[PDB]
């Protein structure tokens, strides 16, 4: 009817107008790498990890924000696309701290995984790294902002989902910093969710700090009884002990969020 | 290329036949064997005088596990569980929590020395040179429980052998 | 090496060989147990340019098996040319 | 340091000690409880705060490649010191 | 044309008349293949290779130079393989593998990874 | 056209008596057939593509000597991978296990527009980037 | 060249592709699929009825002469109707080549024993029965080879627990070694190691 | 040291369990222990005999030869070096040197 | 030490007759060598 | 016929018509440990040590077979210096195996003295193992992508000194066995195997070459750098135990020939593949680079992903063709790992080779097959 | 075609039952020898009761192929006993002499633990 035909590596896919290159690639089972894009949050298009080649075009386009035009062939694995990914990954890891052993995100880190799947295997950064001071925003979220990759997921979550416009970016350029700019606490019934959407260990659960690694936990899908909403959760256990509670997606109940009490 | 090991034709001339007849009747090749054992009797034996002499080892020797410290006395281990994840025998059990001063440290570090295969993968996977396999190979026990090490035992081994562990690491870290 | 001259002759004659040149006990020809520190070389991927991983990614060049026949005049062939016959060694054809 | 409980049993650096009524104290009868006397928490507190004259400082733990992964510490806060995440050494920015 | 003393392989005796044995065996193989349907691929191929090994036996009286042509090792090995080929063609008549496929596999029998 | 002779068996397929599993671990166990939920800490969806069959959890107790987590459940670590829901249900039916099946939860398509961030009269206008 | 990437050998790949068609043309009754991998290994997938015809042809045919059975094993894929995949690895000394022949069966369907073709299959098929439970018809002596006497179950099946169901212990009351249900002082720790991000796009299965 | 290389089970004084002990083999190991004249000591060599070792979690492995026979000395390693085993034997000699059978008998 | 002896017999230790209050005149044990001398006595180094 | 359940890790159920043997029924599984099932729960790196413990006399040859199989699926290539070390320690490991095979075979039939002489040479090759890896037997040194560490300075000199004197050690072994009539009576015409039967019964290694079959995977299907070294393949003529014994003694000589060339042609360079997504980075660069630390973290927690596929990779191990049928599903843990032990097919043929011999010959036949039950049982 | 399944030995339950009775007769006559060779402390009556009990468990089967495997396994089990490949421990693992009786009712299971 009103669908248009686009090609993903040659294969034809029928998509409705306004679909982005990232969503068109999603129908044929291809997941474009991303750091800043979240389907529950507004499109930011700033990390540039979703750059993908379009056949017969000179410039790679941001897949998360570019709406797909009829007849486009999306080259998700061409050399130009692969070289675009490595360069962006090289820039993300230039100033990133060597905190993987002491970082709670180790083992379940998008920066680690997409580095091993889409980035180079070595560094050519011979300079000194950047360091940032840590911001205290309450007893639930532990901030180590030297690890932040300025993806602005937390800012857009607190503004659009939680309704609290207390997070933002202060500064400019390489010194741009995410935080409150004042000694303020980000306490909300949905605050703990900025931990899950943060790709890196910049925002980590404070109660859960240092206790377990992702690979050694057992995931049990259960339900929440702290309220009558019935949020779907995953209960992480390790050697017969409950380590933490995570959201479990359910479009019709809680999407992918849980309140602080459930968490 | 190939070669035959047992494809000779014995010469059947009278002299050669009589050479084999002398070998059969006079046991020449059997006495030739007694000569070889006689010679060994007069060589110096290769035995060493253990425990007063010890077999030679190298800095890389994989012996008893141990936990190390920084020159300040702070423990090197920051509870990253890479040794636990790599250990092919699942001999390492680790628990961790924020210490009183807020540091990332272990509250349990057990190595079941009866599950361990002494592979050394733990000292390779450690990013801070905390867990190592020291040079001691003489720690046999009289009971099974004595080989279930905990953090107190492993720290004591580090304090015990730090003088030799540091010198072995100094002599081998450039190959790693 | 401490053996007297007479005992050296007695063992050599009994064994039929010169055992003194090939002692099975190591004395001083071995390497020193403390060695100067090394400086190992780096591999061919230690370059600051013209070194994008996508051009040297072995795993990503692996492909699924190619299907030659699926159930869903010609010259006969064999899996490969018949193996060439071996040659007797010139070093020592017969032991 | 090691502080004995009210039953004569030493408390380890992890705070573990068997309660008075615990039956597991029997395993130490005729034997000893292995406790390490060098508490790392106290030892690292004896290290002086290094005074440096720059916003950012680097720590590898000493010894170059025999230390820990080099990390960079920010010293913009004057109320507290910059603590290394690996070795626990503390750094301070000189009068600014 | 001096008869070799041994074939080198244990349990493989030396054939005194290799050429006559090969003609008899290749003749019988071509005869057995006459009972297979004309369009069966086993007939077209086995006859093809059998004839060329028969031609090389009727054009080279030298055993040493016949081995260099057939390329099957010693001439006793060629005879042994000729016996095996004859034994298979006899069995292939009973099996009749030139018929269509007995049955298709389930939809995802050979799908890997799952 | 199979030469070998075939017979007819119009019976429910059941192998519980030849698999060697003790009856205690056939009748009392509850298999769970599900597609694992995405680990919410990561945005990758590669672990939410195959069907899994796990079993109900059972007691774990501390070992007196060391405090290790002991168990007596031989199926505590058993996880099976399947291509489709039917393959899992078929496999649990022939092994005699009572099973539950949960329908796959695929995220619904979303309407994404970068230009909505700068709306003129709607509420989707963001206030920062 | 590229120091770190395995070089390709297009000559061997082409030769094995041609020989795969050669076998498929000569045994249409049984061959179901033929494929050659990127590292030059040829696989012939056949109907289980074609075990003796196909193997006999490969062993005896002049252009094949696969006179060695390198290995015979099985793989358990519980998601398939026919769980087990029987793999025959053959070596041809005449042509210095290898071929892999694969068939399939289930818990109740037997397969014809390959002992008539290769005598080496005697002990390999005893191990498949012992570890996987596949029954081989007309085997001269079929019985357990690796497991203990009276051992219930087939360990190498994908639904068999790692530590089994029973464990041994000496009991002083009965003065013999006894078997009791398995209890572990430390339970094996299941690690979820898979990465949530796709690694190899070339194998992406269509949705 | 007085330790003969190989001794028959009916002349031996110590059994050295050197290697993995599987369920199939456990009954025959006990059968040899029961037929050994006293005094009889048992030395467990290596992780597999000690506590199961690399194969601790196998369906066919006895998780330690010390649940089939009593053990007097445990020699750790995979494998223990020839010197580490000799340390165990010399450690068994010191254990035998501390025995007080006659002294305990005289005080009954 | 005596370097005219073959490798392995060119370094030896005559244990003390008393260590940590224990009479070791006859009961010498390989574990009585302290770590500093452990490295030299096992030929892991050339420097005492 | 009298039945003898000899029992114990080998149990032979034999029926004897007096002195002769009519049926021999080997009972195995006394050392079955489920190595193939356990590997399915281990990452590709964690599974490597399991291959040291299959044929525990030829440790580094087993490691090489599993490394080649994984590298083939990974589609990577170890650097040339790693391939010369693997061939070098491949042939040192053949000497370790053949010393054990020839001398325990001689020890079992009464000749006890050659065992001690040649085990002072094994004790010196175990020092090479311990100097490159820190372990005397189970090195875990050969890994997918190359080797673990470079040779320590001064090692190759000691290997040269060792290889210089070793040919005399073999000559002393032959002064005791080769021409000794008592040793020729125990082996000549014992366990004759015809070439056609050896192939059908799945034999490999010296079991084939002792019967005149000209086959050796180092020369027919070469791997690593075995096509860059000159050596000869011993071939027997009678198929008896004596011919196989001579073959094993001559291979020990050709190993010293290959070792002499590996030392001279040892090249410089890195020793593990310069691809940090397969081989771990250097520790020095693991503590200064973000990419190197991420890969170190992942390679040791999750391991590397092996593309989907199945391969049968075999090498000429000292006991015969040793291979692995390795199936990869695309994850970091192998789906299936069948281990093809050369002694599994050899032992299955003990009932045939022993037909018509005396009871004391079954000891000689088992020694000639060179059976280690770590690989038979797996 | 769905139920056109290749047989093992029996083409219908009638033939499968024939092999079961032959197997049962072989086991029934073997028990007195097993109790003698292995020097078991049980009596012949107890041994034959166990043989009877083992057959009764699989009496609900109606698939000839499944019955063929049970008979195939049964003959294999009998072979080990006749030839003395088993030992006294293997023959006595059918009786569970060291396993304390486990409660079967709800209340007794409720007190001990959580297992249903
Ligand atoms: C029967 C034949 C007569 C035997 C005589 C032994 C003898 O004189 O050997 C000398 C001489 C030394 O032996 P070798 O083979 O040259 O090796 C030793 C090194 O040369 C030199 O080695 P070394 O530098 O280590 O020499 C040390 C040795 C100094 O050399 C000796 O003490 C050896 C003399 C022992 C007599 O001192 C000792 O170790 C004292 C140990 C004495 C134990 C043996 C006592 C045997 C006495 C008879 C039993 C009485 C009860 O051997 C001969 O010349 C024998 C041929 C002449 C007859
Ligand atoms: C202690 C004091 C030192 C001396 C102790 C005695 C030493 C005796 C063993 C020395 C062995 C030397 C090796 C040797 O020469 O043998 C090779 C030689 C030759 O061995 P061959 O077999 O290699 O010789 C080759 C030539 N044909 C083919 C002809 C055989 O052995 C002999 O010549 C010995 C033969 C005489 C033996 C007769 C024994 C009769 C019994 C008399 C009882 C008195
Ligand atoms: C004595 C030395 C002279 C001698 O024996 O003759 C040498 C002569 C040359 O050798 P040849 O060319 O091989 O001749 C044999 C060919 N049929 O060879 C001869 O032709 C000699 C005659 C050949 C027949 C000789 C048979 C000798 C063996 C008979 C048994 C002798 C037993 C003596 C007692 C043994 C106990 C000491
Ligand atoms: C009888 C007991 C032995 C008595 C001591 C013998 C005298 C010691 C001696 O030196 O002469 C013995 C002699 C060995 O001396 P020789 O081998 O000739 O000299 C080697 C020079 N590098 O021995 C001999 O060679 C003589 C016998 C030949
Ligand atoms: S956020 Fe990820 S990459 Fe950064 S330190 Fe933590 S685990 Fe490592
Ligand atoms: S703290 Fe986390 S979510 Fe927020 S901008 Fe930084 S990386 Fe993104
Ligand atoms: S040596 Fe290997 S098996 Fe032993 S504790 Fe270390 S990593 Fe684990
Ligand atoms: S010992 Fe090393 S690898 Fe293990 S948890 Fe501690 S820091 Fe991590
Ligand atoms: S060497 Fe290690 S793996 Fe082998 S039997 Fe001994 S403890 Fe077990
Ligand atoms: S995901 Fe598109 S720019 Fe961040
Ligand atoms: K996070
Ligand atoms: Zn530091």
């Amino acid at each position: 009817s009103n669908l248009i035909e686009v090609f993903v590596d040659g294969q034809s896919v029928m998509v409705e107008p306004g679909t982005t290159v990232l969503q068109a690639c999603e129908k044929v089972g291809m997941q474009i790498p991303r750091f800043c894009y979240h389907e529950r949050l507004s499109v930011a298009g700033n990390c540039r990890m979703c750059l993908v080649e379009i056949e017969k075009a000179p410039k790679v386009v941001a897949a998360c924000a570019m709406p797909v035009m009829k007849g486009w062939n999306i080259l998700t694995n061409s050399e130009k696309t692969k070289k675009a990914r490595e360069g962006v990954m090289e820039f993300l890891l230039a100033n990133h701290p060597l905190d993987c052993p002491i970082c709670d995100q180790g083992g379940e880190c998008d920066l680690q995984d997409q580095s091993m799947m889409f980035g180079s295997d070595r560094s050519r950064f011979l300079e000194g790294k950047r360091a940032v001071e840590d911001k205290n925003i309450g007893p639930l979220v532990k901030t180590i902002m030297t690890r932040c990759i300025q993806c602005t997921r937390c800012i857009r979550f607190a503004s659009e989902i939680a309704g609290v416009d207390d997070l933002g970016t202060t500064g400019r350029g390489n010194d741009m910093q995410v935080g409150t700019y004042i000694e303020k606490m980000f306490m909300s019934e949905l605050s703990g969710n900025i931990i899950d959407i943060c790709p890196v260990g910049a925002l980590t659960s404070k109660p859960y700090a240092f206790t377990a690694r992702p690979w050694e936990t057992r995931k049990t899908e259960s339900i929440d009884v702290m309220d009558a909403v019935g949020s779907n959760i995953v209960v992480s256990t390790r050697t017969g002990e409950v380590m933490r509670i995570l959201p479990r997606m359910h479009e019709d109940i809680n999407e992918e969020w849980i309140s602080d009490k459930t968490r | 290329t190939y070669k035959y090991v047992n494809l000779r034709e014995p010469s059947m001339d009278m002299k050669s036949v009589t050479d084999r007849a002398a070998q059969t009747l006079l046991w020449t090749e059997l006495i030739r064997g007694l000569g070889m054992t006689l010679s060994y009797l007069f060589r110096e034996p290769a035995t060493i005088n253990y425990p007063f002499e010890k077999g030679p080892l190298s800095p890389r020797f994989r012996g008893e596990h141990a936990l190390r410290r920084y020159p300040s006395g702070e423990e090197r281990c920051i509870a990253c569980k890479l040794c636990e994840a790599v250990c092919p025998a699942q001999a390492i059990t680790i628990e961790a929590e924020p210490r009183a001063d807020g540091s990332r440290r272990t509250t349990r570090y057990d190595i079941d020395m009866t599950k361990c295969i002494y592979c050394g993968f733990c000292q390779e996977a450690c990013p801070v040179d905390a867990i190592v396999e020291g040079p001691n190979f003489e720690f046999s026990t009289e009971t099974h429980e004595e080989l279930l090490y905990n953090k107190e035992k492993l720290l004591n081994n580090g304090d015990k052998w730090e003088a030799e562990i540091a010198a072995n690491i100094q002599a081998d870290y450039l190959y790693r | 090496a401490s053996a007297t001259r007479f005992i050296q002759w007695l063992r050599n004659w009994a064994s039929g060989r010169d055992l003194q040149a090939k002692l099975q006990l190591r004395y001083q020809e071995i390497s020193k147990r403390t060695q100067p520190p090394p400086k190992l070389p780096v591999g061919p991927s230690h370059k600051l340019s013209n070194n994008y991983y996508c051009t040297r990614d072995g795993r990503r060049e692996a492909m699924p098996p190619s299907i030659v026949m699926s159930s869903q005049e010609k010259k006969a062939v064999s899996p490969a040319p018949p193996i060439k016959r071996w040659e007797l060694s010139q070093d020592e054809p017969y032991l | 340091g090691v502080r004995t409980s009210p039953t004569g049993e030493k408390v380890t650096h992890t705070g573990q000690v068997y309660d008075d009524g615990d039956y597991r104290k029997v395993r130490f009868v005729g034997r000893q409880k292995e406790v390490n006397e060098n508490f790392a928490i106290d030892l690292i507190a004896e290290q002086p705060v290094s005074q440096v004259g720059s916003r950012v400082i680097s720590c590898d733990g000493g010894g170059g490649a025999l230390g820990h992964p080099r990390v960079y510490i920010n010293l913009d806060k004057e109320t507290k010191t910059g603590t290394c995440g690996y070795c626990g050494l503390q750094f301070r920015q000189q009068h600014h | 044309g001096l008869l070799k003393k041994t074939t080198g392989l244990v349990g493989l005796a030396v054939c005194e008349t290799p050429h006559e044995r090969l003609k008899i065996l290749y003749t019988k193989i071509l005869d057995v293949l006459g009972h297979i349907p004309k369009n069966a691929a086993y007939r077209k191929y086995t006859e093809q290779i059998t004839n060329e090994k028969l031609s090389m036996v009727k054009a080279e009286p030298d055993v040493k130079k016949l081995e260099e042509r057939l390329q099957g090792g010693q001439i006793e090995e060629v005879i042994l393989q000729a016996e095996n080929e004859l034994s298979l063609a006899r069995k292939m008549i009973q099996w009749k593998p030139w018929e269509p496929l007995v049955e298709e596999p389930p939809a995802s029998q050979w799908k890997w990874p799952i | 056209t199979r030469d070998t002779q075939l017979i007819t068996v119009d019976e429910k397929l059941d192998i519980t008596t030849i698999t060697g599993v003790p009856e205690e671990h056939i009748k009392t166990r509850k298999a769970r057939i599900f597609v694992p939920a995405r680990n919410n800490m990561q945005s990758g969806v590669n672990n939410t593509k195959k069907w899994k069959m796990e079993f109900d959890t059972r007691e774990r107790w501390e070992n007196p000597l060391m405090g290790w987590a002991s168990t007596a459940d031989p199926l505590s670590n058993l996880v099976l991978t399947f291509s489709t829901k039917e393959d899992a249900v078929a496999f649990a039916e022939k092994n005699g296990w009572s099973y539950d099946v949960e329908e796959r939860k695929v995220p619904k398509p979303k309407s994404k527009s970068y230009g909505a961030n700068f709306s003129w009269n709607k509420r989707t206008r963001v206030s920062t980037k | 060249t590229r120091p770190t990437v395995r070089p390709r050998n297009d000559v061997a790949h082409k030769q094995l592709s041609a020989f795969g068609e050669y076998v498929a043309e000569i045994l249409p009754k049984y061959v179901q699929q033929v494929q050659v991998s990127c590292f030059n290994e040829l696989e012939i997938c056949i109907h289980p009825d074609g075990v003796i015809p196909v193997l006999t042809f490969l062993r005896d045919h002049s252009n094949a002469q696969f006179k060695s059975l390198a290995d015979l094993t099985a793989v358990d894929i519980p998601t398939r109707q026919n769980r087990f995949e029987i793999v025959y690895n053959l070596l041809s000394l005449r042509f210095n080549s290898r071929i892999r022949v694969k068939t399939y069966t289930d818990e109740l369907t037997p397969i014809e024993s390959s002992v008539p073709v290769y005598k080496a299959a005697n002990w390999y098929e005893r191990e498949i029965w012992d570890m996987f439970g596949v029954f081989f018809a007309n085997h001269p002596d079929l019985r357990r080879i690796l497991t203990d006497y009276g051992f219930e179950g087939h360990p190498f099946r994908k639904d068999f627990p790692l530590s089994g169901y029973v464990e041994l212990r000496y009991d002083d009351e009965v003065k013999r070694v006894v078997a009791e249900p398995v209890e572990l002082a430390q339970e094996f720790r299941k690690f979820d190691l898979n990465s949530p991000w796709e690694a190899f796009p070339a194998y992406r299965q269509p949705p | 040291f007085g330790v003969v290389f190989r001794a028959s089970p009916r002349q031996s004084d110590v059994m050295i369990v050197a290697g993995t002990l599987t369920n199939k083999m456990a009954p025959a190991l006990r059968k040899v222990y029961d037929q050994m004249p006293e005094p009889r000591y048992v030395v467990s060599m290596g992780s597999c005999a000690n506590g199961g070792g690399y194969y601790h979690y196998s369906y066919s492995v006895v998780r330690g030869c010390d649940r089939i026979v009593p053990v007097d000395i445990y020699v750790p390693g995979c494998p223990p070096t020839a010197e580490a085993l000799l340390y165990g034997i010399l450690q068994l000699q010191k254990k035998i040197k501390r025995e007080k059978r006659l002294r305990i008998w005289y005080r009954r | 030490e005596d370097n005219k002896q073959f490798f392995g017999r060119h370094r030896w230790v005559i244990y003390t007759t008393e260590m940590n209050g224990k009479n070791t005149f006859w009961d010498v044990d390989g574990s009585m060598v302290p770590p500093e001398w452990h490295r030299w006595l096992h030929c892991m180094t050339d420097d005492p | 016929n009298l039945t003898l359940n000899f029992g114990p890790v080998l149990r032979l159920v034999m029926e004897l018509s007096g002195e002769m043997v009519r049926k021999c029924d080997p009972h195995i599984g006394l050392l079955h440990r489920g190595t193939e099932k356990l590997i399915e729960y281990k990452t590709y790196l964690q599974a490597l040590p399991y291959f040291d413990r299959l044929d525990y006399v030829s440790m580094m040859c087993n490691e090489q077979a599993y490394s080649l199989a994984v590298e083939k699926l990974l589609n990577i290539r170890p650097p040339p210096r790693a391939q010369w070390i693997r061939v070098l320690f491949g042939e040192i490991t053949r000497l370790l195996n053949h010393i054990m095979a020839v001398t325990t075979h001689a020890l079992d039939i009464g000749a006890m003295t050659p065992f001690f002489w040649m085990f002072e040479e094994r004790e010196k090759m175990f020092e090479f193992y311990e100097r490159v890896s820190g372990a005397r037997m189970h090195a875990a040194y050969v890994r997918p992508g190359g080797v673990h560490q470079d040779l320590p300075l001064g090692l190759m000199d000691d290997i040269y000194e060792f290889s210089k004197n070793f040919s005399l050690r073999i000559d002393e072994l032959e002064e005791m066995l080769t021409n000794n009539r008592i040793w020729r009576n125990r082996t000549v015409d014992i366990g004759i195997v015809t070439a056609e039967d050896a192939l059908n019964y799945g034999f490999s290694g010296v079991m084939l070459r002792g019967s005149g079959i000209q086959w050796d995977l180092r020369k027919t299907q070469p791997y690593d750098v075995y096509d860059q070294v000159e050596f000869d393949v011993p071939i027997g003529s009678r198929g008896d135990c004596y011919d196989r014994y001579l073959c094993r003694v001559e291979e020990m000589r050709q190993s010293i020939r290959i070792i002499s060339q590996c030392l001279n042609k040892m090249p410089p360079g890195e020793i593990k593949v310069d691809d940090a997504k397969v081989s771990p980075p250097k520790r020095a660069e693991m503590k200064t680079s973000m990419e190197s630390l991420i890969h170190h973290f992942k390679l040791y927690t999750e391991g590397y992903q092996v593309p989907p596929g199945a391969t049968y990779t075999a090498i000429e191990a000292p006991k015969g063709e040793f291979g692995v049928y390795l199936v990869s599903d695309g994850s970091s843990r192998p789906y299936r790992c069948k281990i093809k032990a050369p002694g599994f097919a050899h032992l299955a043929g003990l009932d045939k080779m022993s037909k018509g011999h005396m009871l004391a010959d079954v000891v000689a036949i088992i020694g000639t097959q060179d059976i280690v039950f770590g690989e038979v049982d797996r | 075609a769905s139920t056109s399944v290749k047989p093992i030995f029996s083409r219908d339950m009638n033939e499968a039952k024939r092999r079961v009775r032959e197997l049962y007769r072989a086991w029934y006559r073997e028990v007195p020898n097993t109790v003698h060779l292995f020097q078991l402390d049980i009596s012949v009556k107890q041994g034959r009761d166990k043989v009877r009990e083992m057959f009764k468990k699989n009496a609900h089967i109606t698939d000839p192929r499944v019955v063929d495997l049970l008979v195939i396994k049964g003959k294999m089990e009998l072979e080990e006993t006749i030839k003395v490949w088993k030992q006294r421990t293997h023959v006595m693992r059918f009786f569970h002499e060291t396993e304390a009786p486990r409660p079967k009712d709800f209340l007794s299971k409720f007190y001990v633990g959580h297992d249903p």
